């Protein structure tokens, strides 16, 4: 069995809003107030022991 | 004419893995376990034989 | 009542719950060990005798008033504040007097009239918690006992033991 | 000028006036409230349901979707490296979840 | 979508040792 | 839930506002 890749291609979805709406937005979370933070769903240390 | 026999016993999980909390009374009160708060009820580092 | 002139004890560091993780003896100096002559007797305890009255000074004018060596939680008044300040965004567009335009059949990929809106905005609310790393400097400088364990239990520090929680004075550890 | 030309009809209706908790008269309301556990009031009016009309309006409009490009790349046997150095235009904000 | 919004958009009160309150008053 | 329908919040983005330069 083999495995080729032609086109490897990057796609992106944008929410259409106003430009003040999105200006307002943008100054909000250029805060360190306002720093978003994400954590994995099993946050865990991987040991693998013989 | 049935036979004299003995009883197996087992029972099999799948797609579980075994979980031991780190919380005195086993359940989960809030994510920061109560003895997660006890290294800084005390702050210590100790050796973990398994 | 004065057992020597004794080393300070250093506090040690942890990731805040509001503890200060208990503290020691300073066993990274000299000054109680031996050999040397009889004469330094005023040449190296007048060293531990400097030491420890700096120690008094600094502690005093960099620490605020508490009851309790480690308060386990500072008011929101005494974390420091080095949260941010106000700020202005120069808002792009008219969105109520360059729309009646896209409706008359224009459209669009500051021509007109000179509508220009600034939006202020603020920052976060006061936090409660353990004391910062740059503050907790100010607020830990080494402390000297100078009668060691004199007098009732009940004046002992027991916040030099990193082990003890004083929000229910008893020492569990777990092991 | 427009606005009390039309909608004086809508909210003789109820597709642009206000929730039947406003314009049902107040003992109707407690009445309606009182017995809903055996004898439900609530279905025989209709809540208006108004969509917000600005500030999330596209304005200029420009495009929902991108795809970034095809160029050049150092080579390799069992992995293919793939970079992208991203489409920059004006006053959006990209959410990662909804890029594949 | 296809549209449906009605009245009673919460708890109809009656206070719950009961099962009532008034036809309003008059 | 039992829901096949959309809320509106019934006002648009922002309450707080700017002066005009």
């Amino acid at each position: 069995a083999s495995i080729s890749f032609t086109s490897i291609n990057l796609y992106a979805t944008f929410f259409p809003m106003a430009h003040n709406t999105a200006s307002t937005l943008e100054a909000m979370l250029r805060n360190d107030t306002n720093d978003q933070s994400f954590n994995d769903y099993l946050s865990a240390a991987n040991m693998l022991y013989p | 004419s049935a036979v004299t026999s003995v009883t197996q016993k087992k029972f099999l999980c799948d797609r579980v893995m075994w979980r031991i909390p780190f919380s005195s009374n086993f359940m989960s009160m809030g994510a920061l376990t109560d003895l997660g708060q006890n290294m800084l009820y005390a702050n210590s580092a100790h050796a973990l034989d398994m | 009542m004065s057992k020597e002139i004794p080393t300070p004890y250093m506090w040690s560091y942890q990731p805040q719950m509001g503890l200060a993780a208990g503290a020691a003896q300073d066993y990274s100096t000299r000054m109680n060990w031996l050999s040397a002559g009889p004469a330094m007797i005023s040449r190296v305890n007048d060293i531990r005798a400097h030491r420890n009255q700096i120690l008094l000074e600094q502690s005093a004018l960099t620490a605020t008033p508490r009851n309790h060596l480690n308060p386990r939680n500072w008011p929101a008044a005494l974390v420091y504040q080095e949260i941010p300040q106000p700020t202005t965004v120069l808002l792009p567009r008219d969105a109520q007097a360059e729309v009646q335009l896209t409706n008359s059949g224009v459209q669009l990929a500051f021509t007109p009239r000179q509508a220009v809106l600034t939006l202020e905005s603020s920052s976060s609310q006061p936090r409660s918690g353990g004391i910062g790393t740059l503050q907790f400097v100010e607020e830990f400088t080494p402390s000297v006992y100078f009668n060691p364990f004199s007098g009732s239990p009940g004046h002992y520090p027991d916040e030099f033991i990193p082990n003890f929680d004083a929000i229910s004075e008893s020492v569990d550890g777990y092991d | 000028m427009a606005t009390p030309s039309m909608l004086p009809q809508w909210a003789y209706m109820h597709i642009a006036g206000q929730d039947a908790s406003e314009y049902l008269s107040p003992g109707l309301v407690q009445f309606a409230r009182a017995t809903d556990t055996y004898f439900s009031l609530g279905n025989k009016f209709r809540n208006p349901t108004v969509a917000p009309t600005h500030d999330v309006t596209t304005d200029r409009s420009q495009r929902l979707t991108l795809r970034f490009v095809p160029v050049d790349r150092e080579d390799n046997t069992y992995s293919y490296k793939v970079r992208y150095t991203l489409a920059v235009g004006d006053n959006r904000v990209l959410d990662m979840a909804s890029t594949y | 979508d296809i549209n449906f919004s009605s009245l009673a958009p919460r708890h109809g009160t009656r206070p719950f040792m009961g099962t009532w309150s008034d036809i309003g008053t008059s």
